[PDB]
C-alpha cells in the first residue's frame, strides 16, 4: 500500500499497523503462536529506503 | 463500557465493545463402532472447544419428539466417550443414542445417533477353531457317541 | 468404594457381584455358524467312523 | 467475624458466623450390571457434589 505525504511543516512520522490475529490451529485443535514480518519504507533520494 | 479519569477525577468519553458468551454447540458427528455385544459412541465438534463434556442417553425404541428424550429415555451418563455392554444389547435388534454437549455455562440439543453391535459370528468363532472338545458337547448330543 | 476430594476423603463402601450367568444367551449369536471345522480331533475321527 | 471502620479508624462491636468445610459422604449405593467376563461398578450419592 503506498500513500503521499503533502503537508509542509511536519517534523515526525508515526505509523499505526498490526495483524488481525495470530493463532495457528493444529488438526486435533491446539492452538500455537505464529510470526508475521513488516518494512516500512520512504522514498528518499530516489530509491526507497 | 471504558472511561479514562483525570487526575482532578473528571470523566471522559466512553467507548464500549460487545462479546457474547454462547452455550456449547451440538455434536456434529457421531462414531459408532460395533462390539461383541457393546457399542461404543464417541462423539466430535468441528471446534475444539476444550470445555465441552458429552451427556448420553440411551433409548430402546426411537423418540419421536426431542424434548420427550429427557423423560422418556434413561441418563447413561457424561464422558468423553462411553461404552454400552449388557446382555439386553443383541445383535439382532436396533438401538438408538441421544447425545448433547454440557458445560459449565450452558447445554447443546439433542442429537440421534443409530448403532447395532457385531455380527461377524465366524470372526469371533474363529478363536474357538479347534479347542471344542467332547466335553463342550451336551447330554443330548453324548447319547450320540454311545449310539 | 470410597469417594474423595482435594479436601479429604470417605469411608469405605462394600459391594458383591458377578459376571453373567446367562451361557443361552451368548451361545445364540453362534446358533447356526458352528461347522466342522469348529470340531476337535476327537470329533473328527467320530466323523470318519 | 466482621467489624466496621469509621474514617477516623475507630473499630466496631463485632459480628460473626461459622462455617464449616466437610469430607464427602460415602457412596449410598453401588451399581454392579454383569457382563460377558467383566463387572461394572457405577457408585452414587443422595446429593449430587
Amino acid at each position: 500500500i503506498t500513500r503521499t505525504i503533502t503537508s509542509a511543516n511536519i517534523d515526525r512520522l508515526r505509523f499505526t499497523f498490526g495483524v488481525q490475529a495470530l493463532v495457528e490451529t493444529t488438526s486435533k485443535g491446539d492452538r500455537n503462536p505464529s510470526e508475521v514480518r513488516l518494512l516500512v519504507q520512504i522514498q528518499r533520494n530516489g530509491g526507497w529506503v | 463500557t471504558v472511561r479514562a479519569v483525570n487526575a482532578w477525577g473528571q470523566q471522559g468519553d466512553p467507548a464500549s465493545v460487545s462479546f457474547r458468551i454462547a452455550a456449547p454447540a451440538a455434536p456434529s458427528r457421531i462414531e459408532l463402532t460395533p462390539g461383541y455385544f457393546q457399542i461404543t459412541a464417541t462423539p466430535h465438534l468441528a471446534v475444539y472447544d476444550p470445555t465441552v463434556q458429552f451427556e448420553f442417553w440411551f433409548s430402546e425404541k426411537q423418540i419421536a419428539d426431542i424434548r420427550q428424550v429427557e423423560t422418556s429415555t434413561r441418563y447413561l451418563g457424561t464422558a468423553l466417550y462411553w461404552i454400552a455392554a449388557s446382555i439386553n444389547i443383541k445383535p439382532g435388534h436396533d438401538y438408538y443414542f441421544y447425545i448433547r454437549s454440557v458445560n459449565t455455562v450452558g447445554k447443546s440439543a439433542f442429537v440421534e445417533a443409530v448403532g447395532r453391535a457385531s455380527d461377524d459370528a465366524e470372526g469371533y468363532l474363529d478363536f474357538f477353531k479347534g479347542k471344542i472338545t467332547e466335553s463342550h458337547l451336551g447330554k443330548e448330543l453324548l447319547e450320540k457317541v454311545e449310539l
